[PDB]
RNA sequence: GUGGAGCCGCCGCAGGUGCAGAUCUUGGUGGUAGUAGCAAAUAUUCAAACGAGAACUUUGAAGGCCGAAGUGGAGAAGGG
RNA sequence: AAGGCUAAAUACCGGCACGAGACCGAUAGUCAACAAGUACCGUAAGGGAAAGUUGAAAAGAACUUUGAAGAGAGAGUUCA
RNA sequence: CGCGACCUCAGAUCAGACGUGGCGACCCGCUGAAUUUAAGCAUAUUAGUCAGCGGAGGAAAAGAAACUAACCAGGAUUCCCUCAGUAACGGCGAGUGAACAGGGAAGAGCCCAGCGCCGAAUCCCCGCCCCGCGGGGCGCGGGACAUGUGGCGUACGGAAG
RNA sequence: CGACUCUUAGCGGUGGAUCACUCGGCUCGUGCGUCGAUGAAGAACGCAGCUAGCUGCGAGAAUUAAUGUGAAUUGCAGGACACAUUGAUCAUCGACACUUCGAACGCACUUGCGGCCCCGGGUUCCUCCCGGGGCUACGCCUGUCUGAGCGUCGCUU
């Protein structure tokens, strides 16, 4: 997990926030794994990735990726989706199927959470103040 | 801007003082005493006819 | 003469060559504080100083 | 000494103009621009004054060249010429 | 200084060219209402900070 | 802070409320924008109807509902199939088809 | 003496120069004119050919890049600005053939189950 | 009634589109009425003014059967310059005195080829207004 | 009387609705007041010239000071 | 379930164009009606003003006179 | 010892492409306080908001069920009116607080891996041409990719022979 | 008598209040919803006959071509009026052009220093000789060429 990145553990807050060490970055390490493989190479788009060993210090992830301009991608209509402009960089917006798990949506009880698009587009709307016209 | 700028009215009193409107302008003396020179004019709910 | 302030000595002396018809001899620049290059051009003792002027206007 | 016989040593300068913004902010001895950040790639740019976005965002300088493409933008960007 | 770099003094020179007044043939133009320069630096009082 | 005889009341104003206000302005100029999200389909399409296929009797859950029918979504396959048309030839005919709908 | 770029358009190439070339040497002495005491109608003069010198400036440099154009015509591979320019995200949308691909999955979707116009009273 | 919901009726910002008019709308917002003896030879009603029109002020100080031509057309004030009304200054020297073209009547108009073309083209164009009322 | 292009009464409506104070905000002006003051490092004087005009400018003479770690002669930084 | 695409209804105090208003009227309204993110301030991050109005038209007071000039006294322009 | 293959890797100003930075009102991923309230204050509240950081687009995100339901059952998402200041959370204090039916806006659905089947039936690049405008190809011959699996018919509503 | 002071009023000054105006806001709404290696945003410098600013531009620099328009620009000069040439001006803008820094890109940022390739003249030139032109950043994809390996192995000697 993450340590809280603060000098010599002082929060300088509330007891509530004196977390300097039992921090767990609700983002996945897979997540992580594809967001740093898909910054090094911004012209490459990101399709999932999957787990191929973990130590007890390091854990290795092959991911996969996807050149939008060789003309095995471009055409193919069944491949054209991903070189169409808003798929640029998916991981860092959270939207592969690693990624999507840290966002806690889905259909259900469990996840109404995030009822409304996202997390806080859920959010956004269950704090706005919806007064009308005539009211 | 999110004074309260408009307001309702429940629609029996908007057809109470509609028909209360209409009612007034055919008294000769109330239609004329908010200064509409009627004097000349015949009949007080004037109708022309439909070919007008 | 005043030169644009991108030009060399090089390029000065096959300027006023080319132009004029006339050898140089040396040259010797200085930026003036109103910001254009000023360019002080002797001639070879071949030629004058004020005739070549007399064929340029002045 | 501590005032005015102190402001006898102010001699040496800190700042020069930076090669990117123009500012007398590029520090000599740090190597980096206080208004830009210079030798670093991104543009240093804060939400905490809504004014130091406002005097260098878009629009406040000459916009040589999206001057022609919000005009060329109404026509749909041609590019072959007129007919006479 | 006398020891100057070459991006100082071409910055010296813009600031030395436009130290100047109006020309007066711009206030009998139509419709100004500019009448002095407004923007003029003395070398004493105000200072260009380098 | 209270006074006489009044109601204790719980209001939710304790949070930064006046930046996420949504004030509708501009409904009487979206209702005349999406009627003509309709008048320019409606024409737009064909003398196919307006207002899209034709939907089910549905008869609503949850007992305070259940005494009532409600148009439903689709169809579906079990009632496609005994009416004799192919069920995917069923939405070019008009007709929307609901496949996870049981009977 | 007017330059009218119409006129010019019928010139060669060796012509325009040398008449290019003119026009930089009344300009360059017009200059001289101006740095002495000078005289009120040479100052004048001075703006009318410098227009006049971008006016042959011009005829040469679209009578070069339209020049150059119809060589690369029907050729791969014409350079960068010969290339249409139009934005750049323009440049890496696909193209008007290739969105129009359909796969043959779904090229046999539409064929055997097209959609139908109909109405419905009677 | 203005029923055009894409063009104004407020008064600072029509003020602004005058002031700041381009110098080709400025001709034709200079516009001057044609000599009832000229408007019915031509049918047309009024013509943006040029520099030798013959022309008499029919407003101001200086008015009255004064046929004199303009000579100067400024677009920048507005004015037209006419070769008759002046002024002397405190100085003796006579300058011309400005008045608008709306306080003006054209008496000959100054034709060329495209004052051939600006009143045939304005002309034809109210024929197919008589040819509306069927 | 000035001034030079708009404005008011009545019936309803709507507020950014009326000041003496907040060591209130911004702007303006008084008394104090022709007052305090124009006093660190010894010092000026005579004639003349230019000039509408000279205790102060320039020049000539006299008297003096800095007195070679300078009130002298050159630079770095800074100023532009 | 642990793979993937997908339009519409929705959001928009940035942008390019527009229309309007029971709004504000140069101490107001944007900080900014004007050479305003301007002069100017701070080593820098940053701070950040003042400032609208001749007349219908410059017709912006020729000429005389006093004075070295500013400044007057006459004359004149303009409905003023 | 030489040679050939292949795998793992290098280099190059290789041929042809791509990514970078800005703007950031709205949108997506994380990170994240304290003032304040509780008449004190720590859990709580402020607030998963301010600031910080990264990605986009004309919209984004979501989206065709590992659902809601518990009865005569509905049937992707998004938005509205309700549900509702309600069930619930909480020094059970201050405070906080969703959803499902129902009414509407809009409505649209699909594809792969796998399991088998078809002699890789498939794609990229180069070269000259059918023949063309404003350039993209189905047609021709070579170099690669590819059996460690391209393409076709197929997707849970079943499918194939 | 005079002066001084005080209270009212006229007249003059100081001051810029009030009133009347308003090419500016502000609010709401509609329609579109477009940057950048093909060098953006921004910055610096420069450019006018007389021009310091704002504005507009980029050594073709207060604009070029084209189309539309059809006799001006104007503070003063100056010049072509030609328009059954081609035509002033202004708008539009689709052709061309667009210095320097900047993601900034040969390397550095000190206008500091190169490296190949070609061109015009000088040693008719290799082995560092003037000017000009082209090229040279990092990441990374597909392909090509070159080749590393007591990696796996084949055929060999
Ligand atoms: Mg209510
Ligand atoms: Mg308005
Ligand atoms: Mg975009
Ligand atoms: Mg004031
Ligand atoms: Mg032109
Ligand atoms: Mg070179
Ligand atoms: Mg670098
Ligand atoms: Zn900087």
């Amino acid at each position: 997990g993450r340590k809280r990145p603060v000098p010599k553990g002082a929060t300088y807050g509330k007891p509530v926030h004196h977390g300097v060490n039992q921090l767990k970055f609700a983002r996945s390490l897979q997540s992580v794994a594809e967001e740093r493989a898909g910054r090094h190479c911004g012209a490459l788009r990101v399709l999932n990735s999957y787990w191929v060993g973990e130590d007890s210090t390091y854990k290795f992830f092959e991911v996969i990726l996807i050149d939008p301009f060789h003309k095995a991608i471009r055409r193919n209509p069944d491949t054209q989706w991903i070189t169409k402009p808003v798929h640029k960089h998916r991981e860092m917006r959270g939207l592969t199927s690693a990624g999507r798990k840290s966002r806690g949506l889905g259909k259900g009880h469990k996840f109404h959470h995030t009822i409304g698009g996202s997390r806080r587009a859920a959010w956004r709307r269950r704090n706005t103040l919806q007064l009308h016209r005539y009211r | 801007t999110w004074r309260r700028w408009h307001r309702r009215v429940n629609t029996t009193q908007k057809r109470y003082a509609i028909c209360s409107a209409l009612a007034a302008s055919a008294l000769p003396a109330l239609v004329m005493s908010k200064g509409h020179r009627i004097e000349e004019v015949p009949e007080l709910p004037l109708v022309v006819e439909d070919k007008v | 003469f005043i030169v644009d302030v991108k030009a060399n000595k090089h390029q000065i002396k096959q300027a006023v060559k080319k132009l004029y018809d006339i050898d140089v001899a040396k040259v010797n620049t200085l930026i003036r504080p109103d910001g254009e290059k000023k360019a002080y051009v002797r001639l070879a003792p071949d030629y004058d100083a004020l005739d070549v002027a007399n064929k340029i206007g002045i | 000494t501590k005032g005015t016989s102190s402001f006898g040593k102010r001699r040496n300068k800190t700042h020069t103009l930076c090669r990117r913004c123009g500012s007398k902010a590029y520090h000599l001895q740090k190597s980096t621009c206080g208004k830009c950040g210079y030798p670093a790639k991104r543009k240093r740019k804060y939400n905490w004054s809504a004014k130091a976005k406002r005097r260098n965002t878009t629009g406040t300088g000459r916009m040589r060249h999206l001057k022609i493409v919000y005009r060329r933008f109404r026509h749909g960007f041609r590019e072959g010429t007129t007919p006479k | 200084s006398s020891h100057k770099t070459f991006r100082i003094k071409r910055f010296l020179a813009k600031k030395q060219k436009q130290n100047r007044p109006i020309p007066q043939w711009i206030r009998m133009k139509t419709g100004n209402k500019i009448r002095y320069n407004s923007k003029r630096r003395h070398w004493r009082r105000t200072k260009l900070g380098l | 802070a209270p006074s006489r005889n009044g109601m204790v009341l719980k209001p939710h104003f304790h949070k930064d409320w006046q930046r996420r206000v949504a004030t509708w302005f501009n409904q009487p100029a979206r209702k005349i924008r999406r009627r003509k999200a309709r008048q320019a389909k409606a024409r737009r399409i064909a003398p196919r109807p307006a207002s899209g296929p034709i939907r089910p009797i549905v008869r609503c859950p949850t007992v305070r509902y259940h005494t009532k029918v409600r148009a439903g979504r689709g169809f579906s396959l079990e009632e496609l199939r005994v009416a004799g048309i192919h069920k995917k030839v069923a939405r070019t005919i008009g007709i929307s088809v609901d496949p996870r709908r049981r009977n | 003496a007017k330059i009218k770029a119409r006129d010019l358009r019928g010139k060669k190439k060796e012509e325009l120069l040398k008449q290019l070339d003119d026009l930089k040497v009344e300009l360059s002495q017009l200059r001289v004119a101006k740095v002495t005491g000078g005289a009120a109608s040479k100052l004048s003069k001075i703006r009318v050919v410098r227009k006049s010198i971008a006016r042959v400036l011009t005829v040469i440099n679209q009578t070069q890049k339209e020049n150059l154009r119809k060589f690369y015509k029907g050729k791969k591979y014409k350079p960068l600005d010969l290339r249409p320019k139009k934005t750049r995200a323009m440049r890496r949308r696909l193209n008007k053939h290739e969105e129009n691909l359909k796969t043959k999955k779904q090229q046999r979707k539409e064929r055997l189950y097209p959609l139908r116009k109909y109405a419905v009273k009677a | 009634m203005k029923f055009n919901p894409f063009v104004t009726s407020d008064r600072s910002k029509n003020r602004k589109r005058h002031f700041n008019a381009p110098s080709h709308i400025r001709r034709k917002i200079m516009s001057s009425p044609l000599s009832k003896e000229l408007r019915q030879k031509y049918n047309v009603r009024s013509m943006p003014i040029r520099k030798d029109d013959e022309v008499q002020v029919v407003r101001g100080h200086y008015k009255g059967q004064q046929i004199g031509k303009v000579v100067q057309v400024y677009r920048k004030k507005y004015v037209i310059y006419i070769e008759r009304v002046q002024r002397e200054k405190a100085n003796g020297t006579t300058v011309h005195v400005g008045i608008h073209p709306s306080k003006v009547v054209i008496t000959r108009l100054k034709l060329d080829k495209d004052r051939k073309k600006i009143l045939e083209r304005k002309a034809k164009s109210r024929q197919v207004g008589k040819e509306k009322g069927k």
